[PDB]
């Protein structure tokens, strides 16, 4: 359209907002036109599903108006279900349920097989189930990367393990070598189709990078490359190896053979020697670094830079040198980066600018950097999103910290932390889990923020509805999660109070006991309602319970009209069931003593609606209709209670409390009439 | 539909109606179900042209408000499917610019500012009165926007328990059209002054309180005419802590800053009919997530 | 829809009452020029004396940097010129109208300075 | 222990800002104050209860009227006693108040303003004044009732500080500081209100003596029906927080006083206010020989009973959260049986305390409700001694740690 | 009185609505505010003379009832004086009566508090420390490795700075660039400060190394704002003294107020330019200013230029006497706060011009201060200027308090005022009040420690901070070991 046009008003024009599930509402165009194809307007839900109801629709002449809303969608979808439930499932038994609080709160409850049943269960999954994600992957590879770190494996669980720190250092490099070993599987599928006898210096590249000369050994057989079966052996060979190579390598220096020897098995003979950059006679730079990982840079450096029995700290401190600026020399080795990153590209060392330009790190290095010093600042090993596309599921990660926490490290700043643990459940409540977005809350230590938080989860969560699916939910809320349903009744009371239905009002009302508001509004509604639909049932259970001491403690004016309806209520049916039997005096005389007696506090009953003055009428003229129906048979028609007398009438104290409420001239008439002859003979005997 | 474009519309606590207000001088509201929707209400009554409305919290129930440039703010509170014209205020020299409700443990009341240089604060009873808290010379020019305090944000509440009530003092910000930032607190029966901030050497647009959730710390996006982005943040303000920092430097005149309701990200609108989504990455930066075409 | 004109009081009165609804009104079945000495008198207004037949106050002011305008309809004019352009008059028209257009953005700027004198 | 009181108020004030290690110091320091306001009420309770016991045989009279109202009045606060314990205890309330107050005199050195609605003054002067006026409306009066009488609207300063001298007075008066209230009326030249102030003090005068000497002229005598015109303006009820409370007071009606106080002190002192009030009208008509229509009240208002034990069943009764945890304080149900004599629900109360132990009863806690015990001892009155030797010995425990 | 400006500006809008320049209009109320309306000459206005007489009338009206009340005013207020007097007496005889009679107007009282010492607690494993503590510990383990071996080893300010940063502490990265700065600008060992302020030449090179630091340290929250406004400063990280003042003028003062001497070179305020490039400390940028400025100032220009070359920042003093003799008797006051302060300063006399920059630019006050502040504490025949600094910097602190400029409540205020004016023991204690810049004084008392520095009390038993005779008193002499 128009925008050239400029000056000191205008802007005062278009904003956006947020709606509830993560959803935005917006005039802006949506999302999903570069998602799907011949698109429509005032798309309102995710994909499709905005139903052809009114909505913003004008024709194009001058530019018409519309509004998407849209709940943005991230990867695929296929059956993401279990890999958040199953790190969540294992959580259970790492968590705890500590009672205090309004519902339960969690504490950690973390040890060494925390990471030892996540991690393991990745595997079980990832080979139960052939269609896991590279993600899933990477998050495998920090649960081992940190098992390995302070987890505690099987090989020296079956075996003893020893307090020397050397047989520490030494079984540290043991499991690394293990778990290089479970990666490496894969790197050797893919390059092996790639590479043959042609390559097969290439595929000795592998394998040394591999440490796997088992293997190695036995293609070079099946092969019958003898020649280089003898080399495999030497590699890891002793030091005086290394003499013979350094000092045979200077003489080939002084035979200047490599112009006429291919640099292949010459970087064959660097990896042997541990060589990592030659300088030829022309000074020519004969780097070992191809197609690795910082992971295999790092392997090599423990079987060949140093003695590869040694430890990790020192080896991943000659690495990090090595890849850094020595003395303002170039780097010499692999800077770390996270997986999606080496994805676009990757470093040998040198140039250190090409380093600053962005080349982010490695959170497998910064573990190895907390497992090394105890003074590490930590900040490196967070946003998981650095071995990942995206931060989206910090499963893994988190249960990292949490097994560090049992370690008695990660001394973090816990703002960060909680924080993350924000994020987390942010996921969660993103793919709309609810019950383990709460859990995985649970365990953070601000108590009425938490509360707060869970409030804002159950109002987004909690809508009244009937279906089995739902009392399965609460059914799980109470077993496990044990959550008190004061809260539920709560947030389905005020769910209730939106839409209107009486019955579940009252209910959960009644549930979660909010006494004084639940009287009034009774008051207000509820009690008219049943005394003209006559449903005594449900309130006289309800003030049943209210009539409870305690109750009457707790609410201003229970004693002024909820008792005494439910007196009325009790009256009525114990006169209408001792009709339903042959009659008795001893309930009787009960009836008279105190039917006359509330007739004095009817007078009371004070009715600020119209409705409530007409359902007090309504009681005032059927209370007249019974009052006559059991005068009439209080003397029953075949055991007269007097034989012929006529009694002085009580109206002489009737009357000063009957005559301070009006009374409707329909019938009116017929109870002041009988009135009529009462005064008569009552002023004919006056005093 | 409407007859002009929308600034703002809300949906509800419960994402089943929407309200839809434009300057076309009425608001239209639609039941919203199944991806269906009905419109639902119309309502008039603004002599001046409409900018923003604004919804309480749900455990009061269902309630709007509204701003137009006749100086009125109606107030709208809904029955058997019928929102309806509650309270109306007038009163102003200039049209009423800013309102926004408070946290419900706060309670019941709105925050009004316009560019009139000085704001009131309304609360209502829910059943009876509107109490007024005017603040004059609030500026020396006039409101542009405001944003209250948000009732809980962590920094000392850990030790807190769930159980107890904590001490609720007021506060808030904003931001005038006198080249300058403002801070408040509550006492004494009203309400003195924070903070002075004069960074932004031209008139504040809007401002953006980051929802402090997990922050102990003091957060807040100030968008101006002038291109500028400031995050100011503060972990103290006793000890006077207040920093700025970029977050963009835009080109255009930049305009509208909005946090999620789900109080994890920021929209900003810029002056290039576009609203950059943004999120302060898990590390240390702010970094815009997305986008929306507007 | 039964293409009907409309009377001359209900245009007096109905005009002091309400003016951009009319605006599109005459968008509705192209009364272009219509809409054109509306945005006259529009200007008009702004500078004084006429506000009453639209049942406004501003017989010109000097207290308001900035106030409403309906500039999103003066576009829409445009666009609507744009749509049926056979009226090079009227293109003019609209021309010279932008020529008072940032006459009054000369004296707007002029008063601007003078407020920052404050 | 007041002494001690503005030690422990020193230390917390020396205290500087952002410690709360002296939180504990200035929390114990009120609980302090809340066992002295509790030596106040049990020992005034009991010498009141020690002159009842004195007194026990000529209670109650009977007379008609023959002189002066003040007979009346006299007559009727000599004669019956829960009416004397109720003033009694009203009086240790606003003795705490006033206490409280102290020199709001020289105080309010400093929040004066003179000047009648000045702000509506000078813009109308203004528009008198000058070339152009305002668009403004405002009285032409400057009635108290000019505004609503008018309708017309009213400055926001000039608004505010009413509400500030609001504050000023309404918690004077609250506190019934009744000297500083006229010093405030001629301040701020309230002299109407300070008039309104005036409508419920009776009438008298015993000039029978002497020479033409003024012995009372105080007054209107219209004062019966004035209050039931009071209590009507209540029926109708458009008023500011401050006048409807304290005009609900001077009628004692319960909803309209509803409002304002909501502590549990308030709600007690509002329980005495009203059924004092009731008590005393009802033996005004009574003494004043009438049983006509001279005043209207509602029935139930006429015919409403009155005793000790409602204040304690309304006080429980109140469905305001404040009002219940203040209930379940221990101070205010230690105090509360100092007013019901209630030993057996005391008793078992001490031993769910000691159930507690005594972490929860400190030394000085334990020497209280020692202190409580000797006091029965020294009147003769004997508590449960096995939970007394628990008390004692956890008490010796304390001390001799 | 909301009057005159009202009218002027609307007054302006008509007589723009029928024509002429702004000139004439600008001159035309100015007249308006000279004297009362309407010319004895008459006006002489422009179209609409009838409302113009209108509103005048109307103004004349309001004038004259302003100039009788006014007049009531004074009367009134002498009444108001000599009422006032006479209520005092009164107020007076009542004390006299209450005290004589036991009675009381109303008193107060209290104690002071005493020192009160607290510390905190470790833990081993799951420790007490803290991540920041842990980084530190990286720091000052292999610092000790060095120094141990007794190889040299980079100041432990830069070892723990760049230990800080990486926790997004800013603020403390910047606390430790003032400490490296200050001690990047050298500063003479003497074993132990008493040494170093009982030597008159040390205080004096002291002097220069914190003037010099005060400078730096204005050029650089300069280049903080200006690369802040980078796009209103227009560069692109462009350097160059002359566009970077330019460009910041641009910013700070493109406008100055009006009531100035001495009109403004393309737009820039001469004196300003003037002030910020002392204050920056661009001796050539300054020379540059003053040649472009020479015809504004005359021989004062040269005057000005000789006294940049002389790096005693003070000329001869028979000239000053000169000088200042002039100034005393007929330059003294002006409306030109840069003018006056130049004089001032020139002549090193008068500390009238105090301003105002209270909150953000305090350290633009105390550059105003020490640049009057002169080299010898003997008062000479300008008295004002000489002073003894240590009573007056203690007056500065504890008696100036800490509320006025606001630095009760900020940390790195008042601390640094107390390090620049040398007092790193009260300092340090100072920092160990607030609990978590314990472990960062002790860095910082340790740098000093290696410069040779910090106060002992006597004693093992005895507490932190003490006084002990012989050292001059109000110097609290803190137990290091303690």
């Amino acid at each position: 359209t128009l925008m050239i046009d400029m000056g000191l008003f205008m802007g005062r024009s278009f904003r956006v907002g947020w709606g509830p599930n993560w959803t935005l509402v917006h005039n802006g165009d949506k999302l999903s036109e570069r998602l799907n194809a011949e698109e429509d307007r005032d798309m309102d839900t995710i994909d499709y599903g905005f139903l052809p109801k009114p909505t913003s629709a004008k024709s194009l002449t001058e530019s018409p108006f519309k509004v998407h809303v849209e709940k943005l969608s991230l990867e695929q979808k296929t059956k993401d279900l279990q890999s958040y439930l199953l790190p969540l499932e294992i959580e259970l038994k790492n968590s705890t349920v500590d009672k205090s609080g309004p519902c339960p709160h969690f504490r950690p409850n973390p040890g060494v097989t925390a990471i030892h049943d996540y991690a393991g269960w990745v595997r079980n999954f990832s080979s139960e189930a052939a269609e896991v994600e590279a993600v899933v992957k990477q998050w495998g590879l920090t649960w081992t990367l940190c098992e390995s770190l302070w987890g505690q494996l099987k090989e020296l669980e079956a075996s003893l393990d020893e307090p020397n720190e050397y047989v520490k250092n030494l079984e540290r490099r043991k499991a690394f070598s293990h778990w290089l070993a479970q990666t490496a599987q894969e790197r050797i599928e893919e390059e092996v189709s790639l590479y043959g006898p042609e390559r097969h210096i290439e595929a000795v590249f592998s394998y040394l990078t591999g440490g796997r000369i088992s293997d190695a050994c036995r293609l070079a057989q099946k092969s019958g490359d003898h020649r280089l079966s003898l080399l495999l052996s030497q590699m890891v060979g002793s030091q005086e190896v290394r003499d013979l190579i350094t000092l045979q390598l200077v003489d080939w220096n002084k035979l200047q053979v490599d112009h006429y020897i291919q640099e292949e098995r010459l970087r064959v003979f660097c990896l042997l020697s541990g060589t990592p950059v030659w300088r030829s006679s022309d000074n020519r730079s004969i780097n070992v670094c191809s197609q690795l990982d910082w992971k295999r840079t790092l392997g090599i450096h423990l079987w060949y830079m140093l003695p590869p029995t040694a430890t990790v700290a020192q080896a991943l401190h000659m690495y990090e040198q090595a890849f850094q600026e020595q003395e303002g020399g170039e780097p010499y080795a692999c800077y770390p980066l996270p997986p999606y990153l080496e994805d676009c590209g990757f470093s040998f060392g040198d140039d250190p600018s090409a380093k600053f330009i962005s080349l982010q790190r490695d959170v497998c290095v910064h573990l190895l950097k907390l497992y090394s010093e105890r003074q590490y600042d930590l900040c490196q090993l967070l946003d998981p999103s650095s071995a990942t596309p995206d931060p989206l599921d910090y499963r893994l990660s988190w249960h990292m910290w949490m097994v560090l926490q049992a370690l008695n490290y990660t001394h973090l700043s816990g703002h960060r932390q909680g924080m993350l643990h924000a994020s987390y459940a942010a996921q969660l409540e993103n793919v709309g889990l609810w019950e383990w977005a709460i859990f995985v809350l649970l365990h953070i230590q601000d108590p009425h923020v938490r509360e707060a938080a869970v409030r804002e989860l159950l109002n987004r969560h909690c809508v009244v509805h009937d279906s089995p699916e739902s009392l399965a939910k609460e059914n799980f809320l109470i077993q496990r999660l044990c959550l008190p349903a004061q809260w539920i009744h709560k947030a389905k009371a005020v769910r209730s109070r939106r839409d209107g239905d009486k019955h579940k009002e009252a209910l959960y009302l009644l549930k979660s006991h909010q006494w004084n508001q639940c009287h009034k509004l009774v008051t207000r509604h509820l009690a008219a309602d049943a005394v003209i639909n006559e449903n005594y049932r449900y309130l006289r259970g309800f003030l049943g319970e209210l009539a409870r001491p305690e109750h009457c403690k707790h609410i201003q004016d229970w004693e002024t009209a909820g008792k005494v309806y439910l007196d009325y209520i009790s009256v009525i049916e114990m006169l209408n069931q001792i009709r339903q039997d042959e009659c008795s005096g001893g309930e009787l005389e009960k009836l008279h003593t105190k039917v006359m007696s509330l007739c004095k506090w009817v007078e009371l009953i004070q009715c600020y609606s119209a409705k409530g003055r007409l359902a007090q009428s309504e009681m005032a003229k059927r209370v007249a209709n019974i009052l006559r129906v059991v005068l009439s048979l209080q003397q029953p028609p075949e055991s007269m209670s007097d034989s012929s007398s006529e009694p002085r009438v009580p109206l002489r104290l009737l009357a000063p409390h009957i005559g301070r409420l009006p009374m409707p001239e329909d019938y009116a008439l017929e109870e002041l009439r009988g009135l009529t002859q009462s005064y008569l003979r009552e002023l004919i005997c006056g005093s | 539909s409407h007859e002009d474009m929308i600034h703002d519309a809300q949906m509800d606590y419960y994402g089943i109606r929407l309200a839809t207000c434009s300057s076309d001088r009425s608001v239209k509201i639609f039941d919203v179900k199944n991806g269906g929707q009905i419109l639902i209400a119309d309502l008039r009554g603004h002599d001046g042209p409409v900018w923003q409305v604004a919804w309480a919290h749900p455990m009061y129930g269902n309630i709007l408000a509204s701003c137009s440039y006749d100086r009125k703010v109606i107030i709208w509170k809904e029955e058997n499917g019928t929102w309806e014209k509650t309270y109306e205020y007038t009163g102003h020299d200039s049209s009423v610019n800013s309102v926004c409700w408070a946290p419900h443990d706060f309670g019941l009341v709105l925050a009004c500012g316009s560019s009139d240089g000085a704001i009131s604060i309304l609360t209502f009873t829910g059943d009876g009165p509107w109490e007024v808290k005017k603040i004059s010379n609030a500026h020396t020019i006039g409101c542009n926007a405001v944003s209250w305090a948000p009732s809980v944000i962590p920094g000392s509440l850990v030790d807190q328990p769930s159980s107890q009530k904590p001490n609720y003092i007021k506060r808030f910000v904003s931001g005038g059209c006198d080249n300058l930032v403002k801070i408040w607190r509550e006492e004494d029966g009203q309400w003195k002054e924070d903070q002075k901030l004069e960074a932004h050497s031209d008139w504040v647009r809007d401002v953006a309180w980051a929802p402090s959730i997990g922050l102990p710390t003091s957060t807040i996006a100030s968008c101006s005419q002038d291109g500028r982005v400031y995050i100011w943040t503060s972990d103290d303000a006793a000890t006077n802590c207040w920093t700025p920092k970029l977050l963009h430097k835009f080109n255009d005149v930049v305009w509208h800053v909005s946090w999620s309701i789900t109080a994890n990200i920021l929209a900003v609108s810029g002056g290039d009919n576009k609203v950059t989504l943004w999120k302060e990455s898990v590390d240390g930066q702010w970094a815009c997530i997305s986008d929306v075409n507007k | 829809s039964h293409g009907v004109p409309l009377p001359n009081w209900l245009i007096n009165r109905y005009k002091a009452m309400d003016a951009a609804e009319l605006l599109r009104l005459y968008l509705k079945y192209d009364l272009l020029e219509e809409a054109a000495e509306l945005v006259l008198e529009y200007v008009d207004a702004l500078l004084g004396k006429g506000h009453q037949y639209f049942g406004i106050q501003a017989p010109l002011s000097a207290t308001s940097q900035l106030v409403w305008f309906p500039y999103s309809a003066i576009d829409h004019l445009r666009l609507a010129l744009g749509e049926n352009e056979n009226n090079q008059h009227n293109q003019a028209i609209l021309g010279k109208l932008q020529r008072k257009m940032d006459e009054y953005f000369q004296k707007l700027k002029k008063a601007t300075d003078d407020y920052k004198k404050i | 222990c007041n002494t001690q009181i503005t030690l422990l108020k020193k230390i917390v004030k020396r205290v500087t800002p952002g410690q709360q290690k002296f939180s504990k110091t200035a929390s114990i320091l009120w609980l302090l104050q809340q066992e002295m306001v509790t030596w106040r009420l049990i020992a005034a309770l009991y010498r009141d209860r020690i002159q009842s016991a004195l007194e026990e045989e000529n209670m109650f009279e009977i007379a008609a009227p023959n002189a002066s109202e003040k007979t009346i009045v006299d007559k009727l606060f000599q004669r019956d006693t829960l009416v004397r314990q109720s003033q009694l205890v009203v009086d240790w309330l606003e003795s705490i108040a006033k206490d409280e107050v102290g020199d709001f005199s020289d105080n309010i050195e400093y929040y004066a303003k003179s000047v009648y609605w000045e702000n509506t003054l000078h813009t109308l002067k203004q528009r008198s004044m000058l070339s152009l006026g305002s668009s403004r409306p405002l009285v032409s009066e400057l009635d108290p009732d000019a505004p609503i009488r008018q309708k017309l609207p009213l400055d926001d300063l000039d608004r505010e500080d009413d509400i500030r001298l609001l504050k000023y007075l309404f918690t004077l008066i609250r506190a019934g500081m009744t000297d500083e209230a006229q010093r405030l009326c001629k301040r701020c030249g309230q002299a109407w209100r300070a008039a309104t102030l005036e409508g419920w003090k009776l009438y008298h005068d015993a000039n029978i003596n002497g020479g033409t000497e003024l012995q009372a002229v105080e007054g209107n005598p219209y004062r019966c029906v004035w209050k039931t015109c009071c209590w009507r303006m209540a029926e109708d009820e458009q008023f500011n927080k401050y006048e409807r409370a304290i005009y609900a007071t001077l009628s004692g009606n319960l909803k309209q006083l509803l409002p304002v106080c909501e502590s549990w002190e308030d709600t007690v002192w509002a329980h005495f206010k009203v059924m004092v009030d009731s008590l005393v009208e009802q033996e005004i008509r009574a003494s004043i020989i009438s049983f006509n229509e001279a005043n209207e009240l509602p029935r139930e208002y006429l015919e409403a009973n009155w005793t000790l034990d409602s204040v304690f069943e309304e006080l429980q009764a109140t469905d305001k959260k404040r009002v219940l945890e203040e209930n379940r304080e221990h101070y205010h149900i230690i105090q509360k049986f100092v007013i019901l004599a209630d030993v057996d629900g005391l008793m078992d109360e001490f031993s769910e305390w000691l159930s507690n132990g005594k972490n929860l009863l400190l030394g000085h806690l334990l020497r209280f409700m020692t202190h409580l015990l000797l006091f029965f001892r020294t009147l003769g009155l004997q508590a449960k001694e096995e939970v007394s030797v628990e008390v004692l010995k956890t008490y010796i425990q304390r001390l001799i740690n | 009185r909301t009057s005159q400006e009202s009218a002027n500006v609307k007054a302006s809008v008509l007589l723009g609505s029928r024509g002429l320049d702004i000139s004439h209009i600008s001159q035309r109320l100015e007249s308006l505010s000279a004297a009362t309306t309407f010319e004895p000459l008459e006006p002489v206005k422009d179209t609409d003379i009838q409302g113009f007489l209108k509103n005048e009338k109307d103004n004349a009206l309001l004038s004259a009832i302003e100039e009788s009340r006014k007049r009531t005013f004074v009367m009134a207020e002498e009444y108001h004086r000599e009422s006032m007097l006479v209520e005092w007496e009164q107020v007076k005889q009542r004390v006299l009566h209450t005290l004589l009679a036991s009675g009381e107007d109303a008193l107060d009282f209290t104690q002071e508090s005493e020192t009160s010492y607290i510390s905190e607690s470790g833990a081993p494993g799951r420790s007490s420390l803290d991540n920041v503590e842990m980084a530190y510990a990286r720091q000052m383990y292999m610092y000790n490795e060095k120094v141990v071996s007794g190889h040299l080893q980079p100041s432990l300010v830069d070892l723990c700075t760049e230990a800080a940063e990486r926790l997004d502490d800013k603020n403390v990265s910047d606390l430790w660039v003032m400490v490296k700065q200050m001690t990047d600008v050298p500063l003479i060992p003497a074993s132990d400060t008493l040494k170093s302020r009982c030597s008159g030449q040390m205080q004096m090179a002291f002097v220069r190394q914190a003037l010099n630091y005060l400078e730096q340290s204005y050029k650089n929250y300069t280049l903080i704002s200006v690369f802040a406004n980078l796009q209103q400063a227009q560069l692109g990280g462009v350097p160059g003294t002359y566009n970077l003042v330019r460009s910041f003028l641009n910013i700070r003062l493109p406008t100055p107020i009006p009531g100035l001497q001495d009109g403004e070179i393309e737009g820039y305020p001469v004196w300003a330019l003037i002030y910020y490039c002392m204050r920056c400390g661009d001796l050539m940028a300054a020379q540059q200013v003053v040649n472009r400025a020479q015809h504004q100032l005359g021989d004062f220009k040269n005057c000005f230029q000789e006294y940049i070359h002389n790096k005693d920042r003070r000329l001869s003093p028979t000239t000053e006497n000169k000088l200042r003799l002039h100034y005393r008797r007929a330059v003294r006051a002006s409306t030109d706060p840069y003018k006056r302060a130049v004089y001032c300063i020139i002549g090193r006399c008068d500390v009238s011009d105090n301003h105002s920059e209270v909150a953000d630019k305090t350290e633009d006050y105390l550059w105003l201060k020490l640049s009057q502040v002169c080299f010898e504490d003997e008062a000479n025949s300008s008295p004002q200027d000489r002073l003894t600094l240590p009573q007056f910097q203690k007056q500065l602190f504890e008696d100036y308090g800490e509320s006025h400029f606001a630095v009760n409540q900020q940390p790195y205020l008042y601390f640094q005022v107390l390090f620049l004016t040398a007092q790193f023991e009260a300092a340090i204690a100072f920092l160990f009040r607030l609990e978590r810049t314990r472990c960062h004084a002790v860095h910082v008392a340790l740098a000093l420690f290696e410069l040779k520095l910090l106060l002992k009390s006597t004693g093992q038993s005895a507490q932190l901070l003490s006084q002990e005779p012989g050292e001059p008193q109000g110097v609290r002499r803190l137990n290091f070991i303690r």
